């Protein structure tokens, strides 16, 4: 019934702050109310004492709050394997600890940035440690993968060619948030060139509401967590679908929020508002689950679907005759008291699975050996227990990703 | 975490007096007082530079080596000097003779383990280590040599914390001593293999960036060393700071150095503008940017302009949209996409602190790792030659217990030092 949820990474805890706020919030427990249900990593303290500094202090137990003083690192083997080890029982032990005491649950939400120290190396071992010791459940990873060109560290494609790799063979569903390709809908769909790190988060923090909490609340037409790895991987490729939302208006300059489905569901597949630089360039759906919740007709629904269906622009894989999981929720987004959300009646929280991240893994692939080709920060790693396997067999790991993301589609 | 800085020499130390009179005000540490703290935020992670013993004292926990008693004495006899523990003072009454060779081999060489001894007093104060400061002068005895023998024993008891070196390498058109290029050949040799940040820093890339950049018509010493150690402070300590995307140290570190060299970096400190007038507030952000990646504002004395970079960190620190900051960095990685190195895709490391410079709105300390620091080494690396050649001033060397073949060592490694730094540029 429930699912857990592991937030790795300054970043994913940062995000988790975030997605962690929404929630209380359109749940009616403030500050100090219930007690939460995950978890937080970092070898880097500074960035959980946040966690136990700021807003949202008391409600969890210095127990699901796990760091290392020493060394965070942005560099993936530092982090896996020399001191990201040194922790990984201990956050184990809560992930088991927590995992027991509730009743019959269905998986770990996991929290990463794909391209960082402690969220790349990290959790590729607490994922690892996971498939092995719960292979009977749901592993959901959110990531929030390297930006198309504005990325941050200068090594980001070593750290997140390793956390696919590693990670690929254990998770379930992994879930991607461009972290660029939220700014476009900051500046676009939104207006403002003032963004601050709390603002993505406070999208993904809506993106992700839509997923477990609302989703795991009744509805009309409720989806269960193993119902999306299900409707949504169509091969044990722990397949990575896009987090895209529909009602992203603001809420001070236009206001036509009155934007019935028929709009709402329009406004997902147009690749300006997709959270993810994976422009559907060519890359065929293969399975969408729309996660819908507010005031939505099934019949509005079972509807705008078909006139999609039928606009073929948006062309979806061949073997595939029907991909649209209609998950139906009662309840209405909440937005932040005052944050820069529209705040409407209904929202389309659509993710999928398109043969086009073919292209982003592609881009992040090449970066990889450019650097790769001359050894770059590669006494960074192998100083720290890794080797020319590692990254040279973790290369070749991802080429046939970048071969599974053709032939699944382009093909028929 | 932690760090233990460490006065070399006179400059080095001189600049001590500069980097703590800062830092402390940038933690409200008085004279000998605490922690007065216009925040609370000043406090949480002061650890990194000092150690609790009354209450009301913490005393910054660096380390003073000097063979000339008059320096440490004016240091310790003035304004903040008296918050180092006595302790802290590693003289060396002996006479601090100008010679490399005699603050490494014959003079420094018994002060060293009397240094050491403290260097460890320090280390195992608590918590967990990160690294060490290094300042200190590549033209002098008490400098390069014995603050460069300092850290190749430190890099043998720690090789695993991090070691940060402030070097005030020659400056060009004119050197303030004589066989300059010896006692600095001699230490960016030790340098290249030892330490694993080092940010070179030149009297006379200041004075311009402090006579040009800061209508400053009479830059004092004290000045240029207060310039200095606005930059140090933005790279440590800053980053010891809450942030949205925060570093330390190793992030700067491992996001700086592709190659195991070490190599040398170049620091550049984001508002610069004169006092009244050109309190311009053209910072935004596009106006920081502006500077730090300019040609002069470089504390070195080489231009970027004149060669690639490998990489770069933006250490900001101030409220900003990780937006207009991740962005900035793009365009101007395009604009310039001409120097910046091309196996690399996002050379640029951005980082990103909160809480400002005490008194500013928003800063952004600047550490380049360009293959431009080529063109310096090269200037020392000729200025031996001429004068090694004819062994110029070489007895003061030998005839203190030193090799002939030990200058050749140092300049072919800092000189094949120069090579390899071409092998990227290209
Ligand atoms: C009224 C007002 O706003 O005054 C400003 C000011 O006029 C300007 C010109 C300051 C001023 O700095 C200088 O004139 C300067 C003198 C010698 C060497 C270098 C600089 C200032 O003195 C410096 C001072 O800086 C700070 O307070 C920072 O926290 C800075 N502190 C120190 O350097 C410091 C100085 C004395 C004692 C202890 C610390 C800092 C910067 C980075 C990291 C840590 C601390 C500031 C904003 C000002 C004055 C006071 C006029 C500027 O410098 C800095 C480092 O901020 C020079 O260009 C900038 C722009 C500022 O607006
Ligand atoms: N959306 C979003 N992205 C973030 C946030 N914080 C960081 N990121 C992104 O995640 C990456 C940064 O990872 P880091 O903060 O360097 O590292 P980390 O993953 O926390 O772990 P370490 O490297 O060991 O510190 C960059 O690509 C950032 O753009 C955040 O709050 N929200
Ligand atoms: N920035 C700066 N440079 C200094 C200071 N003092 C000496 N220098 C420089 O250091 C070099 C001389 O070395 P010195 O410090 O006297 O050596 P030592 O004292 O024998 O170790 C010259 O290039 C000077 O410009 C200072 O306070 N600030
Ligand atoms: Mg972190
Ligand atoms: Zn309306």
């Amino acid at each position: 019934r429930e699912c857990i949820s592991i937030h790795v990474g300054q970043a994913g805890v940062q995000i988790g702050n975030a997605c962690w706020e929404l929630y209380c919030l359109e749940h009616g427990i403030q500050p100090d109310g219930h007690v939460p249900r995950a978890v937080f990593v970092d070898l880097e303290p500074t960035v959980i004492d946040e966690v136990r500094t700021g807003t949202y202090r008391q409600l969890f137990h210095p127990e699901q709050l796990i760091t290392g003083k020493e060394d965070a690192a942005n560099n993936y083997a530092r982090g896996h394997y020399t001191i990201g080890k040194e922790i990984i029982d201990l956050v184990l032990d809560r992930i088991r600890k927590l995992a027991d005491q509730c009743t019959g649950l269905q998986g770990f939400s996991v929290f990463h940035s794909f391209g960082g120290g402690t969220g790349s190396g990290f959790t590729s071992l607490l994922m690892e440690r996971l498939s092995v010791d719960y292979g009977k459940k749901s592993k959901l990873e959110f990531s929030i993968y390297p930006a198309p060109q504005v990325s941050t560290a200068v090594v980001e494609p070593y750290n997140s060619i390793l956390t696919t790799h590693t990670t690929l063979e254990h998770s379930d569903c992994a879930f991607m948030v461009d972290n660029e390709a939220i700014y476009d809908i900051c500046r676009r769909n939104l207006d403002i060139e003032r963004p601050t790190y709390t603002n993505l988060n406070r999208l993904i923090g809506q993106i992700v509401s839509s997923i477990t909490a609302s989703l795991r609340f009744d509805g009309a037409l409720n989806v269960d967590l193993t119902e999306f790895q299900t409707n949504l991987v169509p091969y044990p490729r722990g397949h990575f679908p896009l987090a895209t939302y529909a009602p992203v208006i603001s809420a001070e300059k236009a206001y036509h929020e009155q934007l019935s489905v028929a709009e709402i569901t329009n406004a997902c597949f147009e690749p300006a508002n997709q959270m993810v630089k994976c422009d559907p360039r060519h890359g065929k759906y293969m399975a969408c689950c729309l996660l819908y919740r507010g005031d939505v007709v099934p019949k509005d629904v079972n509807a705008a679907i078909a006139t999609i269906k039928t606009k073929r622009t948006i062309q979806f894989v061949d073997w595939c005759p029907t991909g649209f999981k209609v998950g139906i929720n009662y309840e209405p987004p909440t937005v932040v008291p005052g944050g820069d959300l529209a705040k409407v009646q209904r929202a389309v929280c659509m993710l999928s699975n398109t043969t086009a991240i073919a292209e982003a893994w592609a881009r992040l692939d090449h970066k990889f050996d450019l650097m790769y080709a001359k050894r770059a920060f590669v006494h960074w790693y192998v100083g720290e227990g890794m080797e020319e396997g590692e990254f040279s067999e973790a290369r070749e790991d991802m080429a046939a990703l970048e071969k599974d993301y053709e032939e699944v589609g382009v093909d028929s | 975490r932690e760090i233990v800085h460490i006065q070399a020499g006179q400059c080095g130390n001189q600049i001590g007096a500069k980097f703590w009179e800062v830092i402390s005000d940038e933690h409200g540490i008085d004279p000998t007082g605490s922690y007065h703290g216009d925040s609370d935020l000043q406090l949480e992670r002061i650890n990194v530079y000092y150690n609790e013993a009354a209450g009301n004292k913490y005393v910054p926990r660096a380390i003073l080596v000097d063979l000339e008693p008059g320096t440490m004495d004016s240091v310790r006899s003035g304004p903040f000097g008296q918050i180092f523990r006595p302790d802290n003072f590693v003289f060396g009454q002996s006479g601090a003779g100008n010679n490399w060779a005699k603050g490494h081999y014959t003079e420094g060489a018994e002060l060293v383990d009397s240094v050491l001894d403290v260097v460890r007093k320090e280390s195992e104060s608590c918590d967990c280590l990160q690294g060490f400061q290094l300042t200190h002068s590549l033209g002098g005895g008490t400098g390069s040599g014995m603050g460069t023998l300092l850290i190749s024993k430190i890099r043998e008891e720690y090789p695993d914390r991090i070691m940060n070196t402030f070097s005030v390498v020659p400056s060009p058109k004119v050197s303030d001593t004589v066989v300059e290029p010896y006692n600095a050949t001699l230490s960016v040799h030790q340098l290249v293999e030892n330490t694993d940040e080092t940010y070179c820093i030149d009297n006379e890339a200041l004075y311009d960036i402090c006579f040009r950049t800061l209508k400053l018509t009479t830059p004092t010493y004290g000045d240029l060393n207060h310039l200095v150690s606005a930059t140090m402070s933005g790279v440590t300590t800053c980053l010891r700071f809450p942030g949205q995307l925060n570093a330390d140290l190793r992030k700067l570190a491992v996001n700086m150095v592709p190659f195991p060299r070490l190599h040398f970096f170049m620091p550049g400190f984001a508002p610069l503008t004169s006092r009244g007038s050109q309190q311009y507030r053209a910072l935004t952000v596009p106006e920081l940017t502006q500077q730090m990646f300019d040609a002069k504002n470089m504390m070195a004395a080489c231009d970027p302009r004149h060669g690639r970079y490998l990489t770069v960190a933006a250490v900001f620190r101030g409220r900003m949209s990780m937006k207009e900051v991740d962005e900035q960095m793009l365009n101007v990685q395009n604009k310039n996409s001409s120097y910046f190195v091309e196996w690399i895709p996002n050379n640029v490391k951005t980082a990103v602190c909160d809480i400002p410079p005490r008194g500013l709105k928003m800063s952004a300390t600047f550490i380049g790792n360009s293959t431009a620091i080529q063109e310096l080494f090269k200037r020392i690396s000729e200025q031996f030659t001429a004068m090694f050649r004819r062994k110029a001033f070489l007895h003061w060397y030998t005839g203190e217990g030193m090799d002939e073949m030990e200058f050749t060592e140092a300049e072919s490694n800092m000189n094949d030092l120069v090579s390899e730094y071409q092998q990227y540029q290209d």
